[PDB]
Formats: structure tokens, C-alpha cells, sequence
């Protein structure tokens, strides 16, 4: 019970940061170099 | 003739082929039946 | 290893050395494991029969012994058409 | 009856080995694409 | 390969699990980074 104000603060902070990120980085991470004339993402051995 | 005999219409998908991976080749023999190297009669099947 | 002389010839539109017998070992088999070092040691007595067979009938093409361990031994010796990584392609061949 | 147990798993390879051992056969394990060429070609050593 | 005597030569690595797109890589008996050979390495591993 006594964690109620802390829970509300965490919820409000998560909401603010979600909205901020939604404004700034909305749709940027949608490009990666495939192979030319191919739909195979090109990465080195251990890269993600 | 020295070319390998074919089966079905060939279909290759370029969009899913890395550039340098050396997709392998075939080991099939050249098995061309007798009634497929000439025109088939009802007499040539008898001779065969 | 042996370094050959590799004269050129007809009946093989490539380079050929009639003095010893080549050897081909699948790429993913170690060339120096004990199971292949014996198949390389006891098959060293085939080259005499290879040479005799060709000396009798001079018009013979490849004579090959393909053992149950991948090790192939053919005569006359000739560089394999596909090295491991000297071209851009690899060699997926297996006598079995 | 040659019996091939393919892939990696936590199942019981007992009855399959028994079928192989009883009916003049052989039991092969294929846990990867690497071990496919040398396992699907060894049954000849049993037919000889 | 289950021994340091066997882990030599080259082997095939298949990209995307595609058995028709392979590369050659030399195999090597690699000792894990964090191990348990001595109490020093074991204390390091337990620390991590």
C-alpha cells in the first residue's frame, strides 16, 4: 500500500518518456543495408 | 550432347541469394532415353 | 608434399604428370588424421600398377581408387579443377 | 530398417535404436546440416 | 568434433541455415573465456 505515490510517479514518468520518444524517433529505425538486388540484411559475423 | 538434361521449367529467386556463397551444382548423369532423342513411332518402340 | 613437373598433353585438354598419382581429400576432412594417413601410406603401392596399366595401353584415361574414407587417388596426376579458396568457389566433392 | 534420428531434442532414442538393431539395419544421428552429407551416404557400407 | 585431436582442418558454415549458401572456416579448439581450471579463474567467473 504505502508504495502508491511511488507507483503513480513511475507510471507518469514512463508515460512522459514514451511520448517524448514517440515524438522524436517516430519511424527512423526502418533502414538497413541489404545486398544490392537482394533482400538479405548484410551483417558481419557477430553483429546484430 | 554434353549439356546436362533438364527437368521442369527453371525458376531461380535472385532476391534471396547472397553474392559470394557458391550455391552448389549438380552431379546427375546424362540419361537421355532412346525414344527421347528421336521421334517416336509404333515401330521404334518395337525395335527398342 | 611433392612438386610436379606438369607437362601438357592431349587426351586430357589440361596439364598432366605421368610420374606419380595425385590425391584428393574432401575439404572438411583433415589431411593428416590417422585414419587417412594410413590410406595414404598403403595406397602408395598402386602407382606401379597405374604406370604399368598405362604403359601397356597408352590410350587410358583416368584410373582412380576411391576409398571408403573419402581419400581418392587417381593417375595421371593433375591439379584439381577447384582449389579450396584459391578461386572464389569451394570444392564440394566426395568420392562416396 | 535404417533409422535416422534428426535434429537436437530431449526425446527417447531407445525404440528407434532397437528397431535399427533388430531388423539388420543401422542407427544414424543427424544433429546439424553439417552431418547430413556423411550420414545419408553410409548405409551403403551396410548393403555391401 | 569432440576432441582436440579431431578439431583440425576446415569446416562448412551455412548462412541462414540455407544448405546451399556455405563458407569455409578453419576449426579450432577454443578454450572458453571464463572457465574453472583454477581457483583464480573460478573466482573470476563466480565474481561475474
Amino acid at each position: 500500500l504505502p508504495l502508491f505515490h511511488i507507483a503513480l510517479l513511475v507510471l507518469f514518468m514512463v508515460i512522459i518518456y514514451a511520448i517524448i520518444g514517440l515524438e522524436l524517433f517516430k519511424g527512423k529505425m526502418h533502414k538497413t543495408c541489404y545486398y544490392i538486388g537482394t533482400d538479405i540484411v548484410a551483417t558481419v559475423e557477430n553483429e546484430k | 550432347q554434353p549439356k546436362p538434361i533438364g527437368v521442369g521449367i527453371p525458376t531461380i529467386n535472385l532476391r534471396k541469394r547472397r553474392p559470394n556463397v557458391q550455391n552448389p551444382k549438380s552431379q546427375e548423369p546424362v540419361t537421355l532415353d532412346f525414344l527421347d532423342a528421336e521421334l517416336e513411332n509404333d515401330i521404334k518402340v518395337e525395335i527398342r | 608434399r611433392i612438386k610436379p613437373v606438369f607437362i601438357d598433353d592431349a587426351n586430357f585438354r589440361r596439364q598432366v604428370s605421368y610420374q606419380h598419382a595425385a590425391v584428393h581429400i574432401p575439404t572438411d576432412i583433415y589431411e593428416g588424421s590417422t585414419i587417412v594417413l594410413n590410406e595414404l601410406n598403403w595406397t602408395s603401392a598402386l602407382d606401379d600398377v597405374f604406370k604399368k596399366n598405362r604403359e601397356e595401353d597408352p590410350s587410358l584415361l583416368w584410373q582412380v581408387f576411391g576409398s571408403a574414407t573419402g581419400l581418392a587417388r587417381y593417375y595421371p596426376a593433375s591439379p584439381w579443377v577447384d582449389n579450396s579458396r584459391t578461386p572464389n568457389k569451394i570444392d564440394l566433392y566426395d568420392v562416396r | 530398417v535404417f533409422t535416422f534420428s534428426v535434429g537436437q531434442h530431449n526425446y527417447d532414442r531407445g525404440p528407434i535404436q532397437w528397431m535399427a538393431c533388430e531388423n539388420k539395419g543401422y542407427y544414424y544421428e543427424i544433429p546439424s546440416i553439417g552431418a547430413i552429407r556423411i550420414n545419408t551416404q553410409e548405409y551403403l557400407d551396410v548393403l555391401g | 568434433k569432440m576432441t582436440e585431436e579431431e578439431c583440425r582442418g576446415y569446416y562448412y558454415v551455412y548462412k541462414d541455415g540455407d544448405p546451399t549458401q556455405m563458407e569455409l572456416r578453419p576449426r579450432q579448439w577454443i578454450h572458453n573465456d571464463f572457465h574453472f581450471d583454477n581457483v583464480l579463474s573460478a573466482m573470476m567467473s563466480l565474481f561475474t
